Order: structure tokens, then C-alpha cells, then sequence
């Protein structure tokens, strides 16, 4: 006899109620989808040493257009040694380094050939048509990245260019927080394992594969805890290693006694709410374990296997991204066309479609695929419809409107 | 933002 | 001297040229982002019995409302051994399997208690108030999927839904595309190690560590080859261990003539363009080696790390994704309002941003972080803008403007 | 769809 509890209601206590894990040192190679607990800050100058811009001649500013002795070239990785005295000039590359005595180079476009050398090509002479500035097309030292100056932000969410970022700057090793551990178990005495043949009043277990690789698209570590007979013995022994194991623990299935029974009396855990208003997912609950000063949490999910996904990434999800360290943990909701004619439910609807840009529409469109028992497609669902309840005004919704679409895979 | 879509005109 | 290639011209080119992998056979756990190369047929009914779909008593519909005996309950996991005889009927649950001599099934809410089992527990005689039709709230076997029957596809990407429907039917080996294996290397005598603290005339080397993490974020395999000096000698060996070691290898960074020697003359591949118009970019150069029956590919990008990962996104990511066996490698692009004014440029241009959805707004908004001044933001570039070329109208664009804008990351 | 950016 649980009060009916709004999505809004249910959604905000997930994530006020779900703790942020530690942190610790990795290297900047694992750093992709962790979150920065500590400010980055650079230890040298990018780049170290004067280099040039374009392709030409690195000059005197103060010898003006006149006739130059090309005296060499400097090449990358090499620090030049010649200095360039009036009325004389080097070849430079645009990655070369400015020689000593240098205060500005001049591309090839603004400048002719007096001489070729007799052979073994090379050139030796060159006139200047341009007067140049002082400084003009040169990089000085530090003028992208300063000593001292910070990279990156504590809280920054790193990506590819971000890691490449910190190898530019020498930050080998950095502090990120801690990736949640989560286990997974199925309750009920008519689940089978996948790998085993039928038996006469027995299915094959789908929510416990389907509930890990979910997981597993995140980049979070995973317990398989196996299937739990429905029983107050079994399901004590499975959650307590679980508990000991991970630090969030999932289970689906078999609601409709011992479960919440062993949570509150034997376990001694806080549920706060076991029956939300919402379709599909109505049995859904949520309970918190506080043990040693630390909290660990408990997702008990549907047994019907579109419940289960379903719940999975409107709470499990966002829940998971608050204890890696991001700021918000909120999903992404586009905007996207029905691509056909729905009724109204008085609970908010939640079905897998398929979201498909066409030529030119600035609006996608979203393929319902959601009613299964099945809509064969070639790809994937990467998004999930999101129906308004019925009201006295709004009662169904006609193909090419605009709706709610929450992205919850890789488009 | 809200869980529950809603539309507009 | 390589023609300057259109950027149409080159996509379809690399693509074109890009072959299709081999096949292999896999755990369904290890299904996530696996292109089928198979039929899948079931093998088994589902459900493999006659199941309830409510909570109440499997009757016999040619008796019609009247007062039942009740001879026992079906419990799930369970086959029942009763016979339902005319006048009697059984209790039943939501997963229970339907007893022999039923055909229909009348739900809790439609029948009233008459009788008391004269002590303890238990209900003998109830009273059913609504005529049943004839299979009513029953699942009967293979309603959901039958023998024989095809429940994937071949050529279909796997997502989390489509593993478990692999656990469902029971199919836990798959044969399924290869994935392919890239080398990535560094070219350079000014490059360091990002361990390694700075020497005079050098820098760190950053497109590597930036490359292999883009790879592996799509789920691809990589080898590191290090850095290699800029030596025809050093070049051979690096490209042959990359040959020999994996299928697709990416090479970074005037400079440039020295390194299609080796390719042309030594490694006999076919060079298939120089120069693209496109900015930037411009010196992107894409080649082939047929070597016994199996074509190689190998991209040479350019010095510049932001000139670097856009071309990787561009014309490396689809060609990967082509070779993994997924149908449309092509990548997705949508529609989005420009943040600030731009001055359009003679070549075709793509700069790095962000994508952020706002308050019941059908277009996202994209804000240039890309040009360097780089602007500290908390999130991580996810698109691509794509800007057009400079017209006899358009030489400028304006501020809200629709452009196109390829999605590179996970919302 | 194009690789080439367009306008309206």
C-alpha cells in the first residue's frame, strides 16, 4: 500500500538522494569520461621559442627592403646557431624557429630571386618588395599557452581533445573521481539462463543481459550476480555480497513480498517509494543503505523487459553520471515529429523509437517501435518518446506534430 | 525541464 | 604535383575504395556495436505455454458466470498437473501457466468470495460474475514469437535491445563482422614524449595521444607506434610493422614530399589524391596497398592537431565504420542556428562546437569553442559545423541562420 | 544530403 508517487517527485529523489563517490589518480590515458577533481595548470611555454608563421625569409625589420645574403635555413628540432646581421637573411619553414637577431619574417609571395646558385639548387640572393613590420609573422614564446596559466577546469568532463590537450602541457598523472561499481540479479523461479535449453514452465532470463550491456555503453564496471531464487534466504545472501562487492546493486523482477520485506527488517535499509505513476515501470523501487558512513543504492525494476529498460534509462542512468562527477546528470531532450497518430494515456507514456533526420527538415522524425510483440528494422533505437498525460483538451496527438524525444544512445 | 513532454501550438 | 581534389570528389573516393572485413564468430555478450552476418531464427515458442495476462481464475467459458470449486493455484515455474472440470475452476497469477481443461481466464476484479474454507486459509467456491470469451486475457503459445521464425536480420547494428533478444531465443553464438585494427604514428624531429620534460627546439607530441583516443571511442582496436624520425629509413620500417600488424594505419605530418616515397616507390601503393580544397585540411593525402588479396589503407593527416581531428572525423571515422559491416558508414548530420556572425571563406570550411538544446527551441544552437583561443567550457565538443563556401550572394553569414552540423559525440 | 554545406 505504497502512495502513488509522479514521475517528478520520483525523478528529483534519485538524484538528491544518490551520493558522489571519491577520487583517485590515473593516468591521462584513461582519462576518456572522467571528471577533473583538480585544476590543471601548465609548467612551460607553448610554444617554447620564436617560430614562424609562413613560409619565407626571417629579416630585419630595421634593414627595410633592399638586397639580402640568404645565409641558411633553420629546420624544426633543431635550435638555430647563426645570427642575422644587417643586410643578411635566413630561410624559414612555417614550423622552423627564429633565428637570433630576427625581429620579422617575410612570406615568398612578397619576394624575387637575384640569384641561383650555379648548381646543387639552394638559392643565394633574394630582394625584399615589402616593408616589413616588427614582429610580423612570427609566434613568440608562449603565445598560445602561458606558464602558469590553467588548461583546464576542475569538474571539466574530458574527451579526445582533452586528453591531447593534457600531453601537450607534460600533466601525465591527474585526480578524477571514482567510476561506480554496479551489480545486477534477477529474482524468480520460473527464469532460466540463457545458454540452457527450455524446460516445461520455464523461460529464458533477457532484463539481466540486456540491464549489463546497458551499463556497459556508459563505460561503467559491472557485477553479474546471477539469478535469485525467490526466497527471503536467497535474496539476504545476494544482497549482501552485493553490497560488499559494489556499491550499487539492481535487481529485476518478482515484486508481485520477500524483497522489500529483507530491505526494511532484515537489512535495515530505507525504502521511499515503491509504486510510481507511470507507464510502463508502475512497480518500480528505490532504496538507500547506509553502512560504515557509506551509502550504497538499491534499484529494484520490472519484471517485463520493456519496463525494465525503460526505467533503466529515465533513473539508473542519470543516477550513475552524478557519482562519476558530472555537474548535470540530466539527459539530452530534442525536439522531433510523431510518425504516427497516438492516444492519450492518463499516465505519461514511455516507448523506444528512432530518431531520422531527412533532407532539409529541421525537425526529426521519430519512428514508433515501441509497441513489440516487433518492428524489424536495421538499426537500433537511439531514442525514447516521451508522451504528454491526457487532459480535458489534449487527448490524442496527430502525425507531424512536434514532441518531446530523450536521446538515450549514440546517434 | 519536466519528465512529462507537453507540446506547444 | 596533386590536383586539387573537390570535396565530394574525395569522400566518395575514400569510401569507394574502403573494403568490407571479414567475418567471425562471437559471445553475444560481447554483441554491443556488432553488425549481424547471419539470419537468426528462434528455436523456441514464447511463451512456450498458455500464460495469464490478470490476476484471477482460469474458467471455462461454456459454463459462463456461475459459482466455481476451486481445486487449487498455478504457480509460476511451474506446470500444473490438475484438470479443470466442467463447474470447476483455478486460481491464478499474472505469470502462471494455464491449466488443462481451461479457456479463458476471468480477472480478480470480476469475481466475489462466497465461501470460507471452514478453517485456516485457502478459498473453495467463488462466484464469477462475467460471461469469459473463449481465450480471453491468455497468452497462448507463440503468441509473442514462433518456431522458425526470424528475429534478426542480417546486416542489423546491435544496440543493448537486440543482445537481449540473442538471450531470449537462446542464441548465444553469433557470426558477425570484424572490426578493424588501426595504427597510428607520429612524424617528426621536433617531437617529445608527453613524459618526457621539454629540449631546446622541441615539443611534445600531441596528435597521437589525441588520434588513438578518438579511435577508441568508438570501440575500435589501436596500436601505438611511437614517434618516427623524418627519414625514408625509419618510415619503411614503421609502415611495414604497421602493414604486417594491423589493416588501417594514420600517419601526422612544406615536410610533406619526402613521405609518399616510401609509399609510391618502396611500398608500391596507389596514391589516390595530394590536396583537398577544403580548409583546413588542404594537405590531407589518402593511399591503398593491395597486398595477397587484402587492401590496406593508410591516411596521412596533417602536422596541425585541429587540422588533424577534423579530417579523422571526416574521412578516417566512415571508413572504419564501412569496414565493421554497418550499411550507411555515412555520418549524421542535422540542422542548428549559428551563435555569431561569419565571414565565409573561398574553400568549404569545419570548425569544432557545441551543441545545446534550450527551452522548447526545435533548433539546437551551435557555439564556436573550436579557434588558438580556446574557450574554457565544462563540456566537450560533440559536432562539427559546416560551413559553406564563399557565393556571388553569401559572403558573409548572419546570427541565427540554419547551417548544417555533423554530430561527432554522445549528446 | 550533401558533404558540401548549403543554405536557404
Amino acid at each position: 500500500p505504497f502512495p502513488l508517487t509522479s514521475m517528478d517527485k520520483a525523478f528529483i529523489t534519485v538524484l538528491e538522494m544518490t551520493p558522489v563517490l571519491g577520487t583517485e589518480i590515473i593516468n591521462y590515458r584513461d582519462g576518456m569520461g572522467r571528471v577533473l577533481a583538480q585544476d590543471v595548470y601548465a609548467k612551460d611555454n607553448l610554444p617554447p621559442f620564436p617560430a614562424s608563421v609562413k613560409d619565407g625569409y626571417a629579416v630585419r625589420a630595421a634593414d627595410g627592403p633592399g638586397d639580402r645574403f640568404i645565409i641558411g635555413e633553420s629546420q624544426a628540432g633543431e635550435q638555430p646557431t647563426q645570427t642575422v646581421m644587417p643586410g643578411q637573411v635566413m630561410r624559414v619553414t612555417t614550423g622552423a624557429p627564429i633565428p637570433c637577431g630576427a625581429d620579422a619574417v617575410v612570406q615568398v609571395e612578397d619576394t624575387e630571386l637575384i640569384r641561383e646558385s650555379d648548381d646543387g639548387t639552394e638559392e643565394l640572393e633574394v630582394r625584399i618588395l615589402v616593408q616589413a613590420r616588427p614582429g610580423q609573422d612570427i609566434r613568440p614564446i608562449g603565445h598560445d599557452i602561458k606558464r602558469g596559466e590553467c588548461v583546464l577546469a576542475k569538474g571539466t568532463h574530458m574527451g579526445p581533445s582533452e586528453i591531447g590537450l593534457l600531453a601537450t602541457v607534460g600533466v601525465t598523472e591527474v585526480e578524477v573521481n571514482k567510476f561506480p561499481v554496479v551489480a545486477v540479479m534477477s529474482t524468480g523461479n520460473e527464469l532460466l539462463n540463457p545458454e540452457d535449453d527450455l524446460l516445461p514452465g520455464k523461460i529464458r532470463d533477457s532484463n539481466r543481459s540486456t540491464l549489463l550491456a546497458t551499463i556497459q555503453e556508459h563505460g561503467y564496471p559491472t557485477i553479474n550476480l546471477g539469478i535469485v531464487g525467490d526466497n527471503p534466504d536467497d535474496l539476504l545472501n545476494a544482497l549482501n555480497e552485493g553490497i560488499s562487492r559494489a556499491d550499487v546493486i539492481i535487481t529485476s523482477g518478482g515484486v508481485s513480498d520477500y524483497l522489500k520485506q529483507v530491505l526494511d527488517i532484515d537489512l535495515h535499509a530505507q525504502i521511499h517509494f515503491g509504486r510510481v505513476f507511470m507507464k510502463p515501470g508502475l512497480p518500480t523501487t528505490f532504496a538507500t543503505l547506509d553502512i560504515d558512513g557509506v551509502r550504497k543504492i538499491i534499484f529494484a525494476l520490472p519484471g517485463n523487459p520493456v519496463s525494465a529498460v525503460v526505467t533503466c534509462n529515465l533513473f539508473v542512468v542519470p543516477a550513475l553520471r552524478k557519482m562519476q562527477g558530472i555537474l548535470d546528470p540530466r539527459p539530452t531532450i530534442i525536439k522531433a515529429r510523431l510518425s504516427c497518430d497516438v492516444k492519450l494515456d492518463p499516465r505519461p507514456e514511455y516507448h523506444r523509437c528512432i530518431l531520422t533526420w531527412h533532407h532539409q527538415e529541421p525537425l526529426p522524425w521519430a519512428q514508433s517501435t515501441g509497441n513489440q510483440m516487433r518492428l524489424m528494422s536495421m538499426r537500433s533505437a537511439n531514442g525514447l518518446l516521451m508522451l504528454p498525460p491526457k487532459t480535458e483538451q489534449y487527448v490524442e496527438l496527430h502525425k507531424g506534430e512536434v514532441v518531446d524525444v530523450m536521446v538515450i544512445g549514440r546517434l | 525541464f519536466n519528465i512529462v513532454g507537453t507540446t506547444y501550438p
